[PDB]
């Protein structure tokens, strides 16, 4: 019986060595979750940045980022959202040009549905410490719709009527109206984000576009900021 | 339209169930002596999982168990000697369940990939990749070495044949996505609990849900037959565990404590059926006295939330695997 | 869709049910009869326990 | 009598507090599996150094100062001096290592997880303890630190009294290695960490526009500096010129430096996880 025990111990040692070798790789790799409204052009971001699940691995600055995206689970209830607890960040994709597109029908707005989804993600008992990277696609489409008449933000969003452009705003090298609309949408997302939790996790709103291809650098910088803030708060400096 | 007829049938069912009820289980089991306090200490702690653990399954011999984690390693343990017999890399990192075949030759696991993977231990390599579920599958169990039942997020349970790789039959008509599943000791029947707070009983051969139990208020995360096979206990996010009886067609007792409000993740029964062990979200799995619904003991070894809780077939030990990647053997 | 639901409920209607007292007595009798052969219920002797 | 007894009470309280805090933090780290981490391994090394200090050199030093003589053997007073140097050097260098670990964690986030491992933590702790042990025992035990003037020779030949007399070279080297290099390293890494913290705070203020780091780094630097800097300045000064520095001031500043061992667990073990672990322990 001693020979069997010795062989089993040798097998255990081999499995433990393999487990350590895999642990090095697992700790090296950072995981991201891609969650979007569905019609917000998440695929266009995937093409530029890079079964129900779709996993792509992109590395930048010798850092391995592994992105997970799920589209098969279209149910409103999200019981798989609780598994992405160790992910570095949740990439949120929202089409800011979908305010006018009302909805199946009877939905208030696609942007309103995205706001509700973002609120549900933020106010989750499990994703309390998971930060969200927010991408607003179709900035060109939003500009085309806003500059064109007969489609006003205030018609669908009454809060836009009593709104002014932020003083501490950085316009791109834009019209006043499109800038006001973009910053109103960003402020809506930020007011949804900041109120629930403080310090545990932050929202990073980026005004990306289909033509833009620097989203990988933005995601890298956002992940670096997220880990720095996590480490700073763990040591009680931030 | 037909909704009025459905409501009338539901009212008739409720009236029949109320008329069948004469006395509660408490009124009968209050006379018998209580179980008393029970203290359980972690005999062995199993170490080596990189990430959080979702599901485990004790072997038939009670010597071995298989554990699933998000790092992709499907580790098979020797619970007596605390040794890793095998470690199986997985195609998808995200896994929600695992199973151990009664013969011990096969091990099945699945996750968010919507695919049930079956691995042959003695030949490790993937024997068959089962596809046909549109939603994520949450639990897998083995009837025999050839038939496997998977519970998916498609709100439909399916029975597969490993040799042909196609579903022999499917179980439909259940509103929410199912997360828990338990087979009968005779393997003729099984149950599933979904997010619609209703746990249904199916017949594997017939393929129809004979009875439906809707006592819970929130999504059902756990389910498990009584060892007799005539009863089963369900755990939900409503912080309540309820014991349902098939012949009585309703719940007998509810296991709730006012101090704790965290939901139940996994439940299991002792060999005699007297003790109902239910994990909780508060990092503590509790031990209930099934007959009197009085909590006997609490296990506090784990740090993170428990996700799986099983009892050996011989009844010697209870294994709980939590999100801190540590699986503890209790006795 | 509703036809399937009403048919299923009609099928569930005609099921014989035993009084809750009888079922509770059966579960209690099972628990009493199998109480002895339970390692969890009765603390296992140290020599008998495989783990320790 | 009362004045002598009054000192006895304060040294008894000091040694009791140091031992209690160090054993409590070591027990908290060892008991629970969640608390073991590379940084917590460094905390364990610091706690072990401070516990050895409190068990060995604080009570013997108190007995020496109260009884005004060394009843024990000459080899034993040399051993006491070696253990004192070892404890001080190990504690300060472990503090420096903790500061370096925090600086690497904040400055290089992606590489920090792969840079520091359990094995690397073990080898760093072993190297720190090895260099501390060298600096302590190798000069003292090999008798390279004894002074040349007859005042030290009379004290070292006699058995009743055994005080500290040191060379210029050994005192300078010991002070440098024990305090000044760790001081420079800690100051630099904490300045960089403060800059990164204020940068992150500025970024947080930039978006969603419509202190704590300063206080934390202030207490961390202030405790260590106020405890050790005067004593090492005196170490340099009494060697440079012997007249001004009296023995009483030297011993007083040495004990003020000793109290840093007791103060350390309050600073480095003040986390909610540690507080929960302490509540579980007692
Ligand atoms: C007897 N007291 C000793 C003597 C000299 C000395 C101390 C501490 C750290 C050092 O680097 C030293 O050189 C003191 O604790």
């Amino acid at each position: 019986q001693r020979n069997e025990e010795k062989a089993q111990r040798e097998a255990n040692k081999k499995i433990e060595k393999q487990l350590q070798k895999d642990k090095q790789v697992y700790r090296a790799t950072h995981r991201l979750l891609l969650l979007g409204a569905g019609e917000s052009g998440k695929s266009t971001i995937v093409k530029q940045m890079r079964s129900g699940i779709f996993e792509t691995k992109f590395q930048v600055d010798k850092v391995n980022f592994h992105m997970f995206d799920v589209g098969g689970q279209r149910d409103e209830r999200r019981k798989w959202i609780q598994c992405f607890n160790d992910v570095t960040a949740i990439i949120f994709v929202v089409a800011s040009s979908s305010y006018n597109m009302v909805i199946e029908d009877n939905q208030t707005n696609r942007l309103q549905e995205a706001l509700n989804l973002f609120k549900s993600i933020w106010n989750n008992r499990w994703l309390r410490t998971i930060s969200v990277i927010l991408f607003l696609n179709k900035q060109d489409l939003l500009a085309e719709k806003v500059l064109a008449g007969k489609s006003k933000i205030e018609d669908y969003f009454p809060e836009f009527a009593r709104y002014t452009t932020p003083e501490d705003a950085t316009p791109e090298p834009e019209d006043p109206r499109v800038t006001r609309a973009k910053y109103f949408i960003r402020d809506e997302f930020l007011r949804i984000s900041t109120a629930s939790g403080d310090g545990r996790h932050y929202c990073y709103p980026h005004f990306t576009c289909a033509v833009d291809t620097e989203n990988i650098r933005r995601v890298f910088n956002d992940c670096r900021d997220i880990i720095q803030r996590m480490h700073l708060r763990q040591y009680e400096l931030l | 339209q037909l909704r009025q007829e459905a409501e009338q049938l539901k009212n008739q069912i409720r009236d029949a169930r109320k008329a069948c009820a004469d006395a509660t289980l408490s009124q009968i089991t209050n006379n018998i002596d209580p179980v008393g306090r029970i203290q359980m200490r972690t005999r062995r702690t199993l170490r080596g999982h990189l990430a959080k653990i979702y599901a485990m399954h004790w072997g038939t011999d009670s010597r071995l168990l298989v554990s699933a984690s998000q790092d992709g390693k499907l580790i098979i343990w020797d619970s007596y000697t605390t040794n890793k017999v095998h470690a199986i890399p997985l195609r998808s990192s995200w896994v929600m369940t695992c199973a151990y075949a009664p013969s011990g030759n096969y091990v099945a696991c699945g996750g968010l990939d919507n695919i049930c993977s079956i691995y042959n231990l003695k030949t490790v390599r993937v024997s068959r990749e089962l596809a046909g579920h549109t939603g994520y599958l949450s639990c897998c169990r083995f009837l025999d070495d050839n038939q496997i039942v998977t519970s998916s997020g498609d709100t439909t349970c399916a029975l597969w044949d490993i040799e042909t790789g196609q579903q022999t039959t499917t179980f439909t008509g259940h509103t929410g996505d199912v997360m828990s599943l338990s087979l009968a000791p005779d393997t003729r029947l099984f149950v599933s609990g979904a997010c619609d707070a209703s746990a249904k009983l199916w017949d594997v051969r017939e393929g129809m849900c004979r009875q439906t139990f809707t006592g819970h208020e929130s999504d059902i995360n756990a389910i498990c037959f009584f060892p007799n096979g005539n009863a089963f206990a369900t755990g939900s996010d409503d912080a309540t565990c309820r014991l349902f009886d098939l012949r009585a067609d309703q719940e007998l007792m509810t296991y709730s404590h006012d101090n704790i409000i965290c939901g139940i993740t996994s439940v299991s029964f002792s060999k005699s059926g007297r003790l109902l062990l239910a994990g909780y979200d508060d990092f503590n799995c509790n031990v209930w006295d099934a007959l009197k619904a009085d909590r006997a003991g609490v296990l506090a070894g784990h740090d993170n939330r428990v996700s799986c809780l099983g009892v050996t077939d011989d009844g010697m030990a209870v294994a709980t695997g939590s999100w801190d990647s540590f699986l503890k053997i209790w006795n | 869709q509703a036809r399937k639901l009403v048919e299923q409920l009609k099928m569930e209607a005609n099921i014989d049910r035993i009084k809750v007292s009888k079922a509770a007595a059966d579960l209690m009798a099972y628990c009493e009869a199998h109480a002895k052969e339970d390692p969890l219920l009765t603390p296992v002797p140290a020599s008998e326990n495989p783990f320790r | 009598e009362v004045w002598v007894v009054g000192m006895g009470i304060v040294m008894s309280l000091i040694v009791l507090a140091i031992v209690f805090g160090n054993v409590l933090v070591i027990t908290a780290i060892a008991k629970f599996e969640r608390l073991q981490t590379v940084t917590n391994y460094f905390i364990t090394s610091l706690a072990c150094a401070d516990l050895v200090m409190g068990l060995a050199v604080v009570p013997f030093g108190a007995a020496h100062i109260l009884t005004k003589t060394w009843t024990f053997g000459n080899f034993w007073c040399e051993f006491w001096t070696s253990i004192d140097v070892l404890c001080v050097t190990a504690s300060i260098e472990t503090l420096c290592v903790i500061a370096v670990d925090r600086y690497f964690a904040i400055t290089s986030p992606f590489k920090y997880q792969s840079l520091l491992t359990k094995n690397k933590a073990r080898v760093i702790i072993l190297m720190v303890w090895i260099v501390s042990g060298l600096t302590s025992f190798l000069p003292i035990q090999m008798h390279w630190y004894r002074a040349t003037h007859q005042e030290a020779i009379n004290c070292y030949a006699e058995e009743t009294c055994c005080d500290f007399f040191t060379n210029q070279a050994y005192a300078i080297a010991s002070s440098i290695v024990s305090f000044y290099v760790p001081l420079v390293i800690m100051v630099f890494v904490y300045s960089r960490v403060f800059q990164e913290a204020k940068r992150q705070l500025q970024k947080i203020d930039k978006s969603e526009g419509r202190h704590k780091a300063l206080k934390t780094l202030g207490i961390i630097m202030g405790t260590f500096t106020l405890c050790w800097l005067p004593f090492f300045i005196v170490n340099i000064v009494h060697v440079i010129q012997d007249n001004l520095i009296r023995k009483e001031v030297y011993i007083l500043l040495n004990w003020i430096g000793y109290v840093n061992s007791g103060f350390n667990p309050l600073i480095y073990c003040r986390s909610p996880d540690f507080r929960i672990a302490f509540q579980e322990l007692l």
